[PDB]
């Protein structure tokens, strides 16, 4: 749903890396493997976490029962 | 079961242990499968050698002498196959050692001439590894198999 | 005491499908009728064709435990030593005989004249090889 | 259990006569002397020290009895009834090694008192015993019930207000002994 | 003290005590393998191995047999001591290299 | 063997040390012991992490237990030596003390932003406090801690960890108790973003290989591993330490005959990354110490029959 905090296998913090990773792909126009490297994700353990994350939460958030649409 | 008559029956009549042979044709129903067959072909291969340290460790890891099979209250081992330049035991010795520690001591070792599923050609010229030979409880030739 | 020795010359060294063991075929240099087949941990004792190996079978060396301070035995005189069992004897002809040894699975077949192999019994035995 | 009862009773029951007590001591040392004479040979043989529960049980009771009533076992001369001086030592040094297997608190108190009375010297045997311990074997599956059974004394003081007062005429508190 | 940690398995320990089996609670391969490595360096040890009955009971079984100079319990103690000393050597070496780095 | 013989032969090489990761070799040590350190570093070196989370309110889209879980994964920059262990046999009142526990609070409400640049997608300008970060965990000192931790406030090691997201009207309100624990119990306590080793490469060539074979052979290993010498024109090994052991050589038929691939066999190349609380070297030291105490604690326990 939202970025996981740690990599499942490494233990390495990964949750501070989602918003920046998107900005790398978007703004700096890098490919995925270059951007992952720039964020320090070396082990394929860790590259997998950010490479394949689906920010499904951003869908959930569009249904907010506490505001007049 | 809730009373001693039923206990006695479940431990002596319907218990797993007897039921090695089926009553249909009188053949085995219990055996090892998959990993254990593949493992056996490898462990009992002529290419298989073990140092004193490894040999003793394989033995103790599988014997569980702290059981009802106090056939001795001391684990027995064989002398190594290769004495010099370096003490080495073969895989076939691990098997002989196993049987030696779990069969009755007041009773001669098993004698079997059998065959396995792998043709001699697969090992190379002059091989006899298809022939399974147990003499006095020792595996002297052949690998162990699904058969 | 010693039961058999001879100098053999190696014909073939076949690694089969293994990579630590080789099957050796070798003939005696002293008897025209004496030949040998032997599995050897060639990682511990490399052998090539045309090598000449001295091969000794002995009943004892003058139970096993790691070498200690100042242990001396027949093994000292050789490069490669194995312990094993004789498990089959056979008549090959009116004159010649073959004995079969197993060293935890590594097999030896020694064929020779029935007088040349007189001392070999169906017991355990040590095998000693030196280059 | 009886042996615990027996020892607790002799110790506590105020209305007992000197001779009824000596009677129980005379029974116990007698029964004990026989045990050691007929059985010590079985210790270095096959089995464990549990084979001798009953020995320790009786030796406990007798030791316990000596704690509460040692002042009685000195006859007019100043000699010991039942040769307690010579007797205790013999058991203490025996192969059963009572000191190791009986209740710890009694064996300790007996040591203290026995030593004080020139009756026996156990304290080195105790030292040896719990040294060998840090570094004569008994399962402990069943070794505990015994330690449990040897800890209970059915006539240790009462805690019921009235009954206590009523018992006083019939009771020897430790402070009294 | 703590009496529940290590116990003798008296049904596989000989009369002379030159052979014995111990069951240690709360220990797996970590200590077991390291301890048998150390023990086997003791020249009076004739046999030693460890095993783990089951991955689900935290138990470690060590077997020691000696050639008769020391008891099995002795070998366990020398092994344990040897192991402690061995760690010291490592700690000290590592320290020096960090300093010198 | 002998402990002195070991001392003379054992050796350490420190390739790179840093505040987060260490790369170093242990040379001439037995695999059983290298493995011990490795296991211990991952699973038995204590750390501080959130264990109990007390919610007073959470009307976000993320469920309590899940939120609690992530907070537990946040690596707290706390020296575990500054804390004592909790005794889990006491009631809750007695259980948590100023030597036991660290308290974190979290208190966010999301409101709508009036001054949003009309036609905006960014939730920073659309909403106030839409995004909740680990840095938003406030450290609330208890008792003596106002003093003890005055020189080192409790801060997550990775401030920018995304913890939750909200929309107008939703609030989160929680206190967390953070205590000592070990990785073997739960991985949130593991102090590593991983400690592991590899055995050192040994590439030994079984006969000279030169000319066009040398160039070919050289390309089966990463850049810099295999050198081609000028003069003999034959290939030689520059540094095995850069090799990844892909076994690529063994594919090409012409070479599979002429190379054995091995290790300098005990020789362990360790790589230790810290989750952020302690330095690598501290974590490795602590493990070498932990192993020694196991041996020491055991030597001093009486063997019960
Ligand atoms: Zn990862």
């Amino acid at each position: 749903m939202i970025v996981p905090v740690r990599c499942f296998s490494c233990g390495k913090v990964v949750g501070d890396k989602w918003e920046s990773y998107l900005n790398l792909l978007q703004e700096d126009e890098l490919d995925e493997g270059t951007a992952l490297s720039r964020l320090g994700l070396k082990r394929y353990c860790c590259r997998r976490m950010i490479l394949t994350h689906v920010d499904l939460i951003e869908k959930f958030l569009r249904y907010n029962p506490l505001e007049k649409r | 079961p809730q009373n001693e008559n039923a206990r006695a029956e479940a431990l002596n009549l319907a218990n797993t242990d007897s039921q090695y042979l089926t009553p249909t044709s009188g053949s085995p129903v219990r055996g090892l499968i998959q990993d254990h067959i593949s493992a056996g072909v490898w462990l009992t291969s002529k290419d298989s050698f073990f140092t004193r340290e490894q040999y003793q460790q394989y033995i103790y890891g599988c014997i569980r002498p702290e059981d009802g099979h106090t056939t001795r209250s001391k684990i027995v081992t064989l002398p190594p196959t290769i004495f010099k330049p370096y003490p080495l035991w073969t895989g076939k010795q691990i098997i002989t050692t196993v049987l030696l520690n779990v069969t009755p001591p007041d009773m001669p070792g098993i004698n079997l001439i059998s065959k396995n599923k792998i043709k001699n050609e697969y090992w190379g010229k002059g091989s006899l590894e298809n022939e399974v030979l147990f003499k006095d409880g020792a595996l002297l030739c052949g690998i162990l198999d699904k058969s | 005491n010693t039961l058999f020795d001879d100098i053999f010359q190696v014909s073939e060294v076949d690694p089969g499908r293994y990579n630590k063991v080789c099957r050796i075929e070798a003939a005696s240099t002293t008897q025209d009728q004496c030949k040998l087949t032997l599995d050897i941990n060639v990682e511990l004792f490399p052998v090539a064709a045309q090598d000449s190996l001295t091969v000794t079978i002995a009943s004892s060396l003058n139970s096993w435990r790691p070498p200690q301070a100042g242990d001396r035995s027949l093994a000292d005189d050789y490069d490669y030593v194995m312990y094993g069992t004789a498990y089959k004897f056979e008549e090959v002809s009116k004159d010649l005989i073959a004995v079969y040894y197993s060293f935890g699975g590594l097999l030896m077949r020694l064929e020779g004249n029935y007088r040349n192999l007189n001392n070999l019994k169906q017991e355990n035995a040590y095998l000693l090889i030196r280059r | 259990k009886s042996l615990q009862y027996l020892g607790s009773y002799i110790a506590r029951a105020k209305k007992l006569s000197r001779t009824q007590i000596i009677f129980v001591a005379s029974y116990l040392t007698s029964w004990l002397n026989r045990y050691v004479i007929e059985r010590e040979e079985e210790v270095d043989q096959r089995g464990g020290m549990e084979r001798f529960k009953h020995f320790y049980a009786a030796f406990q009771a007798l030791c316990y009895i000596f704690c509460f009533r040692h002042n009685i076992f000195r006859d007019t001369d100043g000699n010991w009834e039942c040769e307690l001086d010579k007797f205790f030592q013999r058991m203490v040094i025996s192969k059963f090694n009572p000191l190791k297997f009986c209740n710890e608190n009694v064996m300790l108190m007996f040591a203290r008192i026995a030593q004080q009375e020139s009756v026996a010297y156990c304290f080195s045997i105790i030292e040896n015993n719990n040294n060998e311990r840090l570094r004569s074997s008994w399962s402990l599956a069943t070794r505990q019930q015994f330690i449990d059974l040897q800890s209970y004394f059915p006539y240790d003081p009462l805690f019921l207000k009235n009954y206590k007062i009523l018992m006083k005429e019939y009771y020897i508190e430790w402070s009294e002994a | 003290p703590d009496r529940e940690k290590i116990k003798l398995l008296t049904q596989a320990t000989s009369e002379d005590g030159t052979s014995a089996s111990f069951q240690i609670v709360e220990e797996d391969h970590t200590l077991g393998n390291a301890l048998r490595y150390v023990i086997m360096k003791n020249p009076d040890v004739e046999f030693c191995g460890y095993s783990i009955p089951h991955p689900s009971e935290n138990l470690l079984n060590i077997r020691i047999q000696t050639y008769g100079e020391t008891t099995a319990v002795d070998a366990l103690q020398k092994g344990l001591k040897d192991l402690m000393d061995l760690c010291d050597v490592v700690e000290s070496k590592f320290t020096e290299k960090i300093k010198s780095m | 063997w002998n402990v002195e013989k070991f001392k003379k032969d054992f050796e350490v090489n420190i390739s790179s040390l840093d505040a987060r990761e260490a790369n170093f070799d242990l040379i001439n040590i037995d695999t059983s012991i290298a493995n011990a350190f490795r296991r211990i570093m991952i699973s038995e070196v204590p750390s501080v992490a959130a264990e109990y989370v007390y919610f007073f309110n959470n009307t976000s889209v993320i469920q309590d237990e899940v939120l609690a879980h992530r907070i537990g994964l946040v690596p707290l920059k706390v020296d575990p030596d500054m804390l004592t262990w909790v005794d889990s046999n006491l009631p809750d009142d007695e259980k948590f003390t100023d030597e036991n526990t660290i308290v974190l609070s979290l208190n966010v409400k999301c409101t709508r932003n009036p001054d949003a640049p009309k036609g905006s997608t960014d939730p920073k300008e659309l909403y106030n406090n839409a995004h909740v970060y680990a840095r938003d965990l406030k450290f609330e000192p208890q008792g003596r801690q106002s003093t003890t931790f005055a020189d080192c406030p409790v801060v997550p090691a990775d401030p920018d960890i995304l913890l939750a997201k909200l929309r107008p009207g939703q609030e989160i309100s929680l206190k967390a108790h953070c205590i000592l624990g070990i990785g073997g119990d739960h991985a949130k306590f593991s102090p590593v973003s991983t400690a592991s080793y590899r055995l050192l490469p040994q590439i030994n060539i079984l006969q000279p290989i030169k000319g066009e074979s040398a160039r070919r052979f050289q390309k089966c290993f990463p850049p810099g591993v295999i050198g081609i010498d000028e003069g003999s024109d034959e290939a030689y090994v520059k540094d095995a330490r850069k090799d990844t052991v892909s076994r690529e050589v063994l594919r090409y038929e012409e070479f599979a005959d002429k190379v054995k691939l091995g290790r300098v066999r005990n020789h362990f190349i360790f790589n230790v990354e810290s989750a952020g609380a302690m330095t690598p070297e501290e974590i490795f030291f602590k493990s070498v110490r932990i192993l020694k105490n196991k041996a020491e604690y055991l030597k001093n326990c009486p063997i019960t029959q």
